[PDB]
């Protein structure tokens, strides 16, 4: 199937109290594979996944070396933003980036992001055709006449196009036995009474990978939306996913309700009933 | 300015076997600003050893962190998270079940 | 591991020739790469830059080729003028980091057109203090190679060409020097093979 | 693999 | 506009500290310090985003550190200097979108076991031939600057309180007085050439002038001759009508 890199920042002001926080986090796929605090001791990118701890002692230095520099951008970016708008240096604010690149199972180029938010909200980012900037407001708009003059798209283009794909397809194949495996869901249903005329049935999803998953409950093979109860899919904590959908039926028509599970681990979909 | 007050679950990586040891989650997600304390409790109590994972965000921009603890469930012992966040008056306590 | 080879390292051309200046890299994974220019003595100057979704980059007489897959950067310089003599720099930004890594650089001797040569060498006194005086060996076509002395008591030294701008004149020249009895200017460029034509004014 | 910043500049 | 080093010139005797300046273009967020010697391309020391020093190389070695405390300027030190430091010192500065380097024009360096040897130059001017003029119409003057050591010297020609470049060639290098002599002394030669009618006008007069970068007012000197200090030595020439 298709895989992703994906890059998420977070720069955080604190004025009076120090330089921003700045925190990186790398995956490919839903896997964390690195990670840099600016507040954290070692100052290093940090290995968040076993199959990056082959990389060599250079990998390290160079990856340390960008994503401060990172650090030092964001940290200017800020500065630029309180001046579009026009805000006091005695609040906090936020700073997000997004980058990254998909690419296909056999390994081509499928799509590209960056992109930034500044307190929550989207502030400038690249179009689909890699070559276009979406500006959200009229801060933005200054930014994007300045890249837009500066042709600055095409060396982003050329990052997401190149250098992120040549790393993705090296990350697949160095840890394709982690990456590359997929772990179908372990399936089970609890069943409670919650009065004489009424029970709760909850269908489980455990242990899967990745996390995309359909949890569906059909009564008579009819619509259960407004009356299923469905937590978001949440971490288990080793890699893995879970999740949970239920519904409350008519004490002795359980055999009525059927639970339907989509995932991309499993042959065909599984139809559970109580 | 942007707020948004985080979701909440809190649950066991594996089924709960009394006498087991487990681990024991805390997931807050689509929550902004990004500054956030989160506690694991037993009867009421902080636990002291808690980690948790590296900040991160969703499509929306909106925060995502897991917190987690070695735990053995027991008969008796409750659990809950208890989440400190600027969108809400007080902390936000959810008590753990088994089967959620 | 990037190593940046500009080879030849030096050459020599004659003015007019449309020239081809080499770059290689052995790591292809390069971010851009910049052209310098340098003259001995000085800084840096700056002549072009080519990112690396780019194919090629053009300025006035200058342009630059990249093939990054190759490892390859090519400098063309149209109509080469003697004013172009210089050591060109080649120079890579990796992907990995935000320094230039450089190549050690050609050095480049473009030498002058000279239409109507009239060799000769003259004898040139002190301003302040004749009798001392130096050798002027001039006006010889590009063709001619001025030699170091067989003696180590006398000193000469390279083609220098001068450019006689709103004249529309350039030309060579050596100069040489002794401060030695047998020293004569009729005699100082006998390690050289001139022109046979050389004019040495009569003696005075 | 870490991107370099050039042109990320507001 | 561009990059500014100062100094332009360094010479000092060996265990001495030095300390260069970097000024770079003004929306510049990136700095760069390189070193260079004669024949070699330059090699990276160490570069600032801002005040923070991202990377630097080994040649980078405990005697040498670099600060850019606010941003712009930033300062190399070099502590307890060895003949093996001469070079020239380059800063560069970079663009916020392309990354394009900007040199400044550097900081040569001349790091010596004493300063015994060191010299200014003496300057003479040799005055056209009468042959030259009747063959060519032309009118070569040359400039010899000798003697000087070490060998920092900037030559320029001028005509009536002008600095001139047209006509001019001056060697690229200069050469060796005696090649076999360790510390050996330094010559330079230069022609400035004009029409036979611009050299027949007494009016004009001609200066070559020898820039010698040598020893601070300040540094230690205890020899009996007069210290060698950075100075313009010139020689000069008038026209003549016959």
């Amino acid at each position: 199937g298709s895989h992703s890199m994906r890059y998420f920042s977070t720069s955080v002001s604190r004025p009076g109290r120090g330089e921003p926080r700045f925190i990186a986090v790398g995956y490919v796929d839903d896997t964390q594979f690195v990670r840099f605090d600016s507040d954290a001791a070692s100052q290093r990118m940090e290995p968040r996944a076993p199959w990056i701890e082959q990389e060599g002692p250079e990998y390290w230095d160079e990856e340390t070396g960008k994503v401060k520099a990172h650090s030092q951008t964001d940290r200017e970016n800020l500065r630029i933003a309180l001046r579009y708008y026009n805000q006091s240096e005695a609040g906090s604010h936020t700073l997000q980036m997004m980058f990254g690149c998909d690419v296909g199972s056999d390994g081509r180029f499928l799509r590209g992001y960056h992109q930034y938010a500044y307190d929550g909200k989207d502030y400038i980012a690249l179009k689909e055709d890699l070559r276009s900037w979406t500006a959200a407001d009229m801060a933005a708009q200054i930014t994007k006449r300045k890249w837009e003059a500066a042709h600055v798209a095409e060396q982003q283009r050329a990052y997401l196009e190149g250098t992120c794909v040549d790393g993705l397809r090296r990350y697949l194949e160095n840890g394709k036995e982690t990456l590359q495996r997929t772990d179908p869901p372990k399936t089970h249903m609890t069943h409670h009474p919650i009065s004489d005329h009424e029970a709760t049935l909850r269908c489980w999803a455990l242990g899967f990978y990745p996390a995309e998953i359909t949890l569906t409950w059909q009564r008579d093979g009819e619509d259960q939306t407004q009356d299923t109860e469905l937590v978001e899919t949440r971490p288990a904590g080793d890699g893995t996913f879970q999740k949970w959908a239920a519904v409350v039926v008519p004490s002795g028509e359980e055999q009525r309700y059927t639970c339907h599970v989509q995932h991309e681990g499993l042959p065909k979909p599984l139809t559970l009933r109580w | 300015m942007i707020q948004r007050t985080p979701k909440i679950q809190v649950y066991s990586r594996h089924p709960a076997e009394n006498g087991k040891s487990n681990f024991l989650n805390c997931y807050v997600s689509g929550f902004h600003p990004s500054d956030i304390e989160v506690d694991l409790l037993k009867n009421g109590e902080r636990i002291e050893k808690v980690e948790h994972s590296d900040l991160s965000f969703s499509k929306d921009w909106s925060f995502y962190l897991l917190y987690y603890t070695e735990f053995t469930p027991t008969e008796k012992d409750e659990y809950a998270c208890r989440v400190n966040h600027v969108t809400l008056s007080q902390p936000k306590i959810v008590k753990w079940d088994r089967d959620m | 591991k990037q190593e940046v080879t500009q080879i030849p390292a030096a050459l020599s051309v004659p003015e007019g020739e449309n020239l081809v200046l080499n770059c290689s890299f052995t790591d292809s994974a390069i971010y851009n790469l910049q052209w310098f220019r340098q003259d001995p003595g000085k800084g840096l100057t700056s002549l072009l830059l080519i990112q690396s979704s780019q194919r090629e980059q053009t300025s006035g007489r200058l342009n630059a080729s990249l093939d990054k897959s190759s490892g390859r950067s090519t400098l063309y310089i149209a109509a080469s003028q003697p004013g172009d003599s210089a050591t060109y720099l080649c120079a890579v930004r990796m992907d990995s980091s935000y320094k230039l890594i450089f190549g050690s650089g050609t050095r480049l001797l473009v030498r002058p057109d000279i239409q109507n040569p009239d060799p000769a060498v003259y004898q040139l006194r002190d301003s302040k203090s004749s009798d001392k005086s130096v050798c002027l060996f001039t006006d010889f076509d590009s063709q001619t190679n001025v030699s170091q002395s067989k003696d180590s008591d006398v000193y000469i030294t390279d083609k220098c060409v001068l450019d006689m701008r709103s004249m529309d004149f350039k030309s060579n020249s050596a100069v040489a020097w002794s401060n030695k009895s047998d020293f004569a200017c009729a005699n100082a460029f006998n390690n050289s093979i001139i022109p046979e034509d050389t004019f040495f004014p009569s003696p005075e | 693999r870490y991107p370099l910043t050039l042109g990320w500049c507001f | 506009t561009g990059v500014s080093q100062n100094p332009r010139h360094k010479i000092t005797k060996r265990g001495q500290n030095v300390t260069f300046r970097c000024d770079p273009i003004s929306e510049h967020n990136r700095l760069y310090w390189y070193r260079q010697t004669l024949g070699q391309g330059p090699e990276f020391l160490t570069y600032f985003q801002n005040e923070a020093q991202l990377e630097k190389s080994r040649l980078l070695s405990d005697r040498f550190s670099a600060e850019r405390p606010k941003g712009s300027f930033s300062t190399l030190e070099i502590q307890r200097t060895e003949q093996g430091d001469s070079a020239m010192y380059l800063c560069a500065s970079s663009s916020w979108d392309t990354g394009e380097l900007f040199f400044g024009e550097g900081s040569r360096l001349t790091v010596l076991e004493d300063l015994k040897n060191v010299f200014p130059p003496e300057v003479a001017v040799f005055e056209p031939s009468e042959a030259e003029i009747s063959h060519t119409q032309k009118a070569t003057l040359v400039c010899l600057a000798t003697g000087f050591y070490p060998d920092h010297v900037e030559l320029s020609w001028w005509v009536n309180g002008k600095e001139v470049h047209s006509g001019v060639c001056t060697d690229p290098q200069p050469l060796k007085e005696q090649p076999a002599l360790n510390d050996s002394r330094y010559a330079l030669s230069s022609r400035l050439r004009v029409s036979a009618t611009f050299w027949q006008n007494p009016r004009n007069h001609f200066r070559c002038q020898v820039q010698f970068y040598g020893l601070s007012e300040n540094d230690e000197w205890t020899q009996d001759r007069a210290k060698p200090v950075t100075q313009i030595v010139s020689a000069e020439a008038w026209g003549r009508a016959d």
